RNA sequence: UGUAAGUUAGCAAGAAAGAGUAGCUCUGGUGAUUAUCGAAUCAGAACUUUAAAGGUUAGGGG
RNA sequence: AAACUGCGGACGGCUCAUUAUAACAGUAAUAGUUUCUUUGGUUACAAGGAUAGCUUUGUGAAUGAUAAAGAUAAUACUUGAGACAAUUCAUUCAAGUGAGUUAGGAUGCCACGACAAUUGUAGACAAGUAACCAAUGAGAAUUUCUGAUCUAUCAAUCAGUUGGUAGU
RNA sequence: UUCUAAGGAAGGCAGCAGGCGCGUAAAUUACCCACUUUCGAAUUGAAGAGGUAGUGACGACACAU
């Protein structure tokens, strides 16, 4: 099968390089699975030493953590909006690390909520901070002094907000990420 | 804003964001991450200062530098 | 005669070539067969082997058809062996409840030669050392309970003993 | 992609020889004016089928 | 005795075809990986099915060939109280080492999840088991520097080829 | 390459002995786990590893006439 030696290359000096050896185990490579948008599936990979990896065939759900607000929230993936390797993985909705991809901010609206008595997918939550269980007023005056960047509040009221996937499904199985802010949002939002 | 130059975005091995002056982590803005390598190399100013993002750097990554060590003479620089 | 209704459930081919209830043909074919299915005994653990095999279907080369069986089919009967050996099984079988004993029922078999009633060895009954079972071996947990888990606190109290004692800036604590 | 003997070194040479080509849905490269506007051309990827220059025009080769 | 289960047949034994910086020798790194075995440690008065040897019916010329049915065990296969550990990701406080946002702690989250539902009546004490650390391990695997026979009637070679970014 | 009932089937001596061929050119189809040691559920069982014996003017040492 495929393998990851470098006896089947070439040297720095352009020479082919001759066999004295046939493949062997150590250098085995395992065909790639491209871990696509849908109905949850996994498989177990026996690797070497008899150590498990958790190939994730297909997935649809996730944790996105908030740095700003120190909290991870499980979500549904909506759509994969740019890949900075191919845009292949674009159209196929493909999982992999560092793909920016689209996710409901429903938990993160609802914790919000509960958390503070605002909401974010509110078009006037600016508005919102000037005109006021009573105690959640200490709490109001902690955005008169620290802001949200603009492009994540139109991903609030359009539904859709940017995060990165910050793990590997292939191996690990699992989608783990986190929402973009704000010096890498406005670069990932200039690409598209 | 002139490093950023690829498809992907160029962050440091270890990003941190610094507090802030009432002595709370401020999310706007990042600590330039610098290290010390090892027997008797002082670090360039430019790995202090500079703005570039280099994940191979010996100064401003995780890359350390092991035993052997040699002295040259540049031949190319394409 | 009368007749009764009866399912196929094995066979072997003309050549004695058994059939796979997969297969689903008349001719013969050839599977990588592995002891899951059965018509391969693997010697090896984890060994395939290419054999060859019959179709589920029923033809006119099928030499034997398993569609002779417990004591004289046509009108018989007669049976026994091997009764049970796990006590719950025991209690299942002869409306046993759950606190009376058993052993006053427990199968015995007799031994006729140049005598002995042996009976099997009850497995997971409420007898004297399985029920002491506990505190023979499942009970004395003294191996992590006592004489362990409470070590770790019993001894991370070491850290004010003389750890904090030392980082007090001083040379060396004494043993006492 | 690959291309021999021979040679007046210019050629032989479209040598010989092999592969690709359709439809549909997309992606990217090549500019002007200072976000708007515009050109046919090239490259690439999934999917589908009756597997694609051949209706017409259109070298047989050594 | 046979059979299930566990362990081993990846050691040893033979040969030198391949192999021209390839392998090998000395050296150095693994802060770029790591098992097995062995050794130190750390974390319900007991449940559920079916399977071989066994019995019975057989086929084929035949293999270390094989088909049906009837039962029966587990330190085989499962569930389940007994109360943490190690994985990924995000943020953060940071002491040995030449050198580490490093061993480690804290917060939030997902997956995983125990210390046999085990065995000696005899040789209370053994014995067994699951994960997680450390040693075995100057081991294994990759990698650093230097070192190979003849040949110029072999003078130019290379297109994953050389480097970068993101991923796999 | 071998068995075959002609329907089908397994096998890989560059393991220890041994055979054919090849060449100027190279030994027994032996005995045993008693030494060294490896494996195993283990103080015991296996081991053509290993040991002993057989052929041996490749060689090396001492020694008759």
């Amino acid at each position: 099968g495929i393998t990851r030696d470098s006896r089947h290359k070439r040297r720095a000096t352009g020479g082919k390089k001759n066999s004295m050896q046939k493949k062997k185990k150590n250098t085995m490579g395992r065909q790639p699975a491209n871990t696509r948008l849908g109905a949850i599936r996994v498989h177990d990979v026996r690797c070497r030493y008899g150590i498990i990896k958790r190939r994730a065939l297909r997935l649809e759900n996730g944790n996105f953590s908030w740095a700003s607000q120190s909290i991870t929230k499980g979500t549904k993936i909506l759509n994969v909006v740019y890949n900075a390797s191919d845009n292949d993985f674009v159209r196929t909705n493909t999982l992999v690390k560092g793909a920016i991809i689209e996710i409901d901010p429903a938990p993160f609206r609802l914790w919000f909520l509960k958390f503070y008595g605002k909401d974010i997918a509110s078009t006037d939550y600016y508005k919102s901070l000037e005109s006021a269980q009573k105690k959640y007023a200490k709490k109001l005056e902690v955005l008169k002094n620290m802001k949200f960047d603009e492009a994540l509040l139109e991903g609030f009221q359009s539904g859709r907000v940017l995060a990165c996937i910050s793990s590997r499904p292939g191996q690990t199985g699992s989608v783990e990420g986190y929402i973009l802010e704000g010096k890498e949002l406005d670069f990932y939002s200039k690409k598209i | 804003m002139a490093e950023q130059t690829e498809r992907a975005y160029q962050k440091q091995v270890f990003h941190h964001h610094s507090r802030n002056e009432k002595g709370e982590i401020d999310f706007g803005n990042v600590k330039r991450y610098h290290k010390q390598i090892g027997m008797g190399f002082v670090t360039p100013a430019e790995a202090i200062k500079g703005t570039y993002i280099d994940k191979k750097c010996p100064f401003t990554s995780d890359v350390s530098i092991r035993g052997r060590t040699l002295s040259g003479i540049v031949k190319s620089c394409h | 005669f009368k007749g009764y209704i009866l399912k196929i459930t094995g066979g072997c081919d003309k050549d004695g070539f058994p059939m796979m209830t997969g297969v689903a043909t008349n001719n013969r074919v050839r599977l990588l067969l592995d002891g899951r299915n059965g018509c391969y005994k693997p010697l090896r653990n984890g060994e395939r082997r290419r054999k060859t095999v019959r179709g589920a279907i029923v033809a006119g080369d099928i030499s034997v058809l398993n569609t002779g069986e417990i004591e004289g089919v046509t009108n018989d009967a007669l049976p026994m062996r091997a009764g049970p050996k796990r006590a719950s099984h025991i209690r299942k079988l002869f409306n046993l409840s759950q606190k009376d004993d058993v052993k006053k029922f427990v199968i015995r078999r007799e031994v006729a030669k140049k005598k002995r009633s042996k009976a099997p060895k009850i497995q997971r009954l409420v007898t004297p050392r399985r029920l002491q079972h506990k505190a023979q071996k499942l009970e004395a947990k003294k191996l992590h309970k006592i004489a362990m888990l409470k070590e770790a606190k019993r001894y991370a109290a070491i850290l004010n003993r003389y750890k904090v004692l030392k980082a007090h800036g001083m040379k060396v604590v004494s043993f006492a």
